[PDB]
RNA sequence: CUUACCUGGCCUUGACAUACUAGAAACUUUUCAGAGAUGGAUUGGUGCCUUCGGGAACCUAGAUACAGGUGCUGCAUGGCUGUCGUCAGCUCGUGUCGUGAGAUGUUGGGUUAAGUCCCGCAACGAGCGCAACCCUUUUCCUUACUUGCCAGCAUUUCGGAUGGGAACUUUAAGGAUACUGCCAGUGACAAACUGGAGGAAGGCGGGGACGACGUCAAGUCAUCAUGGCCCUUACGGCCAGGGCUACACACGUGCUACAAUGGUCGGUACAAAGGGUUGCUACACAGCGAUGUGAUGCUAAUCUCAAAAAGCCGAUCGUAGUCCGGAUUGGAGUCUGCAACUCGACUCCAUGAAGUCGGAAUCGCUAGUAAUCGCGGAUCAGAAUGCCGCGGUGAAUACGUUCCCG
């Protein structure tokens, strides 16, 4: 802007894990202000991976988006702390788009749980990208 | 016993706070009926959850205007307000929350040439 | 179209020509300027010469135009491709 | 305007007064439902057998200064050019430049 | 059981005031008992007027023109009461209307 | 760029309106053109009068014209005679009894239609512009205006290209709303077309907003 | 109709003004011819003032000065408007300097949205612009208590419905509050900028109006006014039909979709601003329906347009050109209008096109914003996917100034 330092939003914890992980996921799985649905999609995909397995759901969560999340991108630079997380949660919404499960939000729980093996779309994406980081 | 008056985005509630067991009605109804999003009962709900004030208390409120998240955070407003005026000491701790704060954002206005608040049309040089 | 309950339209001053015509055994054409006019089963079996902006075309009633309007037989605008 | 234009107006305005008591009373007689269709049938021919300057549908609302036929207001009876001049002098009452 | 009630309209709210207040003071006056006055919703009628003559869409003046509105009631009436808001006098650009 | 009338900008802050009359949303158009043909005719009647303000109410099924002049005695009449002629006529324009009464301008040289005027038969008449700009324009000043300004767009001297020419002293703050700004504009028809005058008379702020004017 | 255009039919001191002369109240009832404009017949009446001698209004007949022109010139003009651009500039007095025209101030280091402010400095100071004074929104107080309100009482056909209360919401006039005011850094000990407490709100809080000196002989003689030049049995005026809606094509601005974060069906919540007496209409009956008939309340915080829609719960559809999409076409109807052929909107049955997310390129947007959902109004008999407004739900991202534009 030329003149500014303009301040980074402050987004609110989500309302029932309170969990800024999670707002923003929420945020992105969000199309045109319909909060309400992509809470639905969300909470239900991390009920169902909670029943799959017995685990916190923010744990899970956060892990598998510490495998997903790159580490450089292409000369090469590294990218700030926010923009592998922007990144990851981006990757992660378009694989299960692509997915083919029944509802999106069994699907989303699906790319999590493959993800969390590491036989998953979003880390095979992963690994390409780190593929093509090598041309540098 | 004690009163309070939230605001938020066109919305007005009343709310009368009295020392009771944690009944709580809104318009004549029940909080699951008159909200069916989980997430606006969550935004009621915080201000007593944070005191752990639940079962302390009893909750007859009206509501007005707005839509769903504008009267959910009315609600919350109002509380808030009735249980300062119910003790002072809970003030810090509500508004190291955020709740005492009255949200002032509104819809900005259509302006003459714009389709929107700030949208233009698409423009073409040739 | 127009309500039924109304019932169709016709210009008083080509009624009383097309009934004259009728009451009498003229073949001449009836020449008028109510394109607007509906087309009744008296009409046929007769000639009436509907302007279209210029010039009056000649139109010979049948049995199966009852029910347009008159102006529907005389087209208004010349075309012959680009 | 041209003045042809003006005399026009005036001239349907005068001919739509001159018929609006006949007009009435024949559109009553068409949806008077205890009248014989006859009589309704000769209401509907003399309603279609008055002149066309009797309808109010062939009105076009002008000015009242210049005779503008585009942009009317009725509330003022003026067309834009006249109601901007005549506004922004304080000469029409209770208006003033909107902001909010 | 007689009351008496006014209703007052303007374009100015200072003169509607105004107007009101006298009318509150003199019922005072005579002895009577009043309530109000009580402010009435505004109306508020708006409108767009093009500034060029010829082409300039965007190139616009907006205008408004509010109608203040004002209730008053007049209880348990003297028999002077009536009188005197009678002689009571008319300004201009206020409306009154009084029901018995 | 272009400039708002500084009479308009300043109708609700710190000027009244010229018309106060209350209608229903039926006889407002009636009202309104009838009031204007009631100007119209003024303007026509009263050329020589130095008439500058008109202002029209309908107290109650009437009417009252306030007719602000420098030279009431003419208006006015010797015997008065004139002011009954000009009451039938305006009721005649009107559809209720009208009434007129007569404001007398004490300080003529302050008023912007006036100058207005003064300097508009002066350039028919065949004065050179930028004389009688700065004759008016001392006489302002002198007569204690805090400032004013003059301007005449046309074909000055009959040229063949028209221009502007204006003139300022003192100082006129147009985008100050509380400040009292007098703003006229006249046309001066020559033989060879029209010239147009305005003029600016700055008097002072006003200070107490809408209120101290009684509104 | 509008309407300025075309075809044909018509008038000529004219559809409209003033001046002169004569006769008739103005008006008004029924026909005929005609596409109408027009023409020719044909009933009823003798009005308001008079020093009643003649006059007012409004008509008819003659007469010439004249009227009339959306015909040309925006490059002869007034008025009005776009644009750079809400960009930060534009200048004077007194002083000094120069033989001079002129110069300084207004330049330099920072800072700011800003010629905003402080530093320095032969400059010292002031005006128009910036900012502020005006409107609206967020917190609170006073006045007001109906047609709006319902915390406590009661009476309840469980509807604020009634007696009632003036608490609360709200309606709308007037007031208060923010000032870098307090604290820690910071900078030149300045300006200014950072980070804290309080506070509903914190560093011009958020938006709207307001357009400096000037630029493009930029737009408008078709709102209007105006110099000059043109026509006057027509370049003026009246009328019926047609055109402005044409269609091998090319562009700009929009709407609707290509689906599963979705379509359909059943149930069920939550708004704000506007409109309404030649108008909006509760309710009943008829119709599948657009609507029709009867009837009720409203000139409206009183009655009404009115169903908010996205939302929530349940069922089904299971990636198919489909239970996606809704163009086109065939039938049948409603309403407004003298009249829906050219050329209206809307309803029902049937039909079911392109479209699988769009090339080189290119557009808008920094927060209650984008996106997405519905609601209202001016124009208006009828005729919005346009324009001007209203609220609901509610994001992402700015490291930075090399490159592109102003
Ligand atoms: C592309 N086009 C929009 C131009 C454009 O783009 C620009 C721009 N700034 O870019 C503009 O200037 C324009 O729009 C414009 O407005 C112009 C005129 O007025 C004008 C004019 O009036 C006369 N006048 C006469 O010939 C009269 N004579 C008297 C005796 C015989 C004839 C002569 C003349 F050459 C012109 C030039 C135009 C140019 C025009
Ligand atoms: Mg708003
Ligand atoms: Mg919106
Ligand atoms: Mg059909
Ligand atoms: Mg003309
Ligand atoms: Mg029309
Ligand atoms: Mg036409
Ligand atoms: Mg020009
Ligand atoms: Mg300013
Ligand atoms: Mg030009
Ligand atoms: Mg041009
Ligand atoms: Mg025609
Ligand atoms: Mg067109
Ligand atoms: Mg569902
Ligand atoms: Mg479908
Ligand atoms: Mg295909
Ligand atoms: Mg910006
Ligand atoms: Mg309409």
């Amino acid at each position: 802007p030329r003149r500014r330092v303009v301040a980074a939003r402050e987004i609110l914890p989500d309302p029932k894990f309170s969990s800024q992980t999670i707002a923003k996921f929420m945020n992105h799985v969000m199309q045109d202000g319909k909060k309400s649905i992509a809470e639905s999609i969300v909470y239900g995909a991390l009920e169902r991976v909670q029943e799959k397995n017995k685990v916190d759901p923010v744990e899970f969560f956060e892990t598998t988006l510490e495998k997903v999340r790159p580490m450089v991108e292409v000369v090469p630079m590294e990218v700030r702390p926010s923009r592998r997380t922007a990144l990851a949660m981006r990757w992660l919404v378009d694989a299960a788009a692509k997915r083919s499960e029944k509802t999106m939000a069994l699907r989303l729980a699906g790319e999590l749980l493959d993800a969390a093996e590491g036989k998953g779309a979003a880390i095979k994406k992963r690994e390409d990208v780190h593929r093509m980081a090598e041309a540098n | 016993t004690n009163y309070g008056t939230g605001r938020r985005k066109t919305a007005t509630a009343r709310v009368f706070l009295s020392a009771g067991t944690g009944k709580l009605v809104i318009n004549n109804r029940t909080l699951e009926q008159y909200f069916g999003r989980e997430t606006a009962r969550m935004v009621v709900r915080q201000p007593l959850e944070l005191l752990e004030a639940t079962e302390k208390y009893d909750l007859y409120i009206t509501v007005k205007g707005g839509g769903i998240g504008g009267q959910a955070g009315a609600i919350r407003h109002g509380i808030t307000r009735a249980l300062i005026a119910a003790d002072e000491t809970l003030k810090p701790v509500l508004r190291q929350a955020g709740f005492v704060t009255r949200d002032a954002r509104e819809v900005e206005r259509k302006k003459l040439g714009l389709r929107k608040a700030r949208k233009r049309p698409q423009f073409s040089k040739r | 179209p127009r309500s039924l309950k109304k019932g169709p339209f016709v210009d008083a001053h080509l009624f009383a020509k097309v009934e004259a015509a009728v009451a009498s055994n003229s073949r001449k054409p009836i020449k008028t300027w109510s394109r607007r006019s509906m087309i009744l089963p008296d009409f046929v079996g007769l000639t009436i010469s509907v302007h279209n902006g210029r010039n009056h075309v000649p139109v010979i009633v049948t049995e199966h135009m009852v029910g347009h309007k008159l102006g529907e037989f005389a087209p208004t605008r010349t075309y012959r491709g680009h | 305007a041209k003045k042809g234009m003006i005399n026009r107006e005036l001239k349907r305005e005068k001919t739509v007064a001159k018929y609006a008591a006949k007009r009435a009373e024949l559109k009553a007689t068409i949806a008077n439902v205890n009248a014989s269709d006859e009589e309704r049938f000769e209401a509907m021919l003399k309603l279609q057998a008055l002149p066309r300057n009797a309808s109010p549908v062939r009105l076009r609302n002008r000015c009242g200064l210049t005779g503008r036929p585009h942009g009317y207001f009725r509330k003022f009876g003026l067309s834009r050019n006249k109601l901007r001049d005549t506004v922004m002098q304080g000469d029409v009452p209770g208006v003033v430049k909107a902001s909010w | 059981n007689q009351r008496i009630r006014i209703r007052l309209k303007s374009f100015d709210h200072r003169l509607i005031d105004q107007s009101a207040q006298e009318i509150v003071e003199t019922a005072k006056r005579t002895g009577a008992q009043v309530c109000g006055p009580i402010p009435m919703p505004t109306r508020i009628e708006r409108f767009n007027v093009l500034t060029s003559p010829h082409v300039n869409k965007d190139a616009r003046d907006q205008y408004e023109i509010r109608t203040y509105k004002r209730l008053i009631d007049i209880v348990q009436p003297t028999d002077k009461t009536v009188d005197a808001l009678m002689k009571l006098d008319l300004a201009a650009g206020v409306d009154v209307q009084i029901a018995l | 760029g272009q400039k708002v009338h500084p009479i308009g900008i300043r109708l609700g802050v710190v000027k009244r309106h010229n018309a106060n009359w209350y209608a229903n949303p039926k006889q407002y158009a009636e009202y309104l053109l009838k009031d204007l043909q009631v100007r119209e005719f003024l303007t026509k009647k009263l050329k020589n009068a130095m008439v500058s303000n008109i202002l029209i109410e309908r107290p109650s099924g009437a009417a009252k014209v306030t007719i602000s002049t420098a030279r009431p005695g003419i208006v006015i009449g010797k015997k008065g005679e004139d002011i009954e002629k000009l009451q039938r006529e305006l009721t005649n324009i009107m559809g209720v009894p009208a009434q007129v009464s007569i404001n007398e301008i004490d300080r003529p040289d302050l008023d912007a239609r006036l100058v207005a005027e003064a300097i508009a038969s002066q350039l028919e008449k065949r004065v050179m512009f930028r004389r009688a700009m700065k004759r008016a324009v001392q006489n302002t000043m002198r007569a204690g205006a805090k400032g004013i300004k003059v301007e005449v767009s046309g074909r000055l001297g009959g040229a063949e290209i028209a221009r502007t020419e204006w003139y300022r002293e003192g100082r006129v703050p147009l985008h100050t709303l509380r400040a009292d700004i007098d703003y006229a504009t006249m046309r001066a028809e020559t033989t060879y077309g029209t010239i147009g005058v305005k003029v600016w008379i700055f008097r002072g702020e006003i200070l107490g907003g809408m209120k101290q004017v009684m509104n």
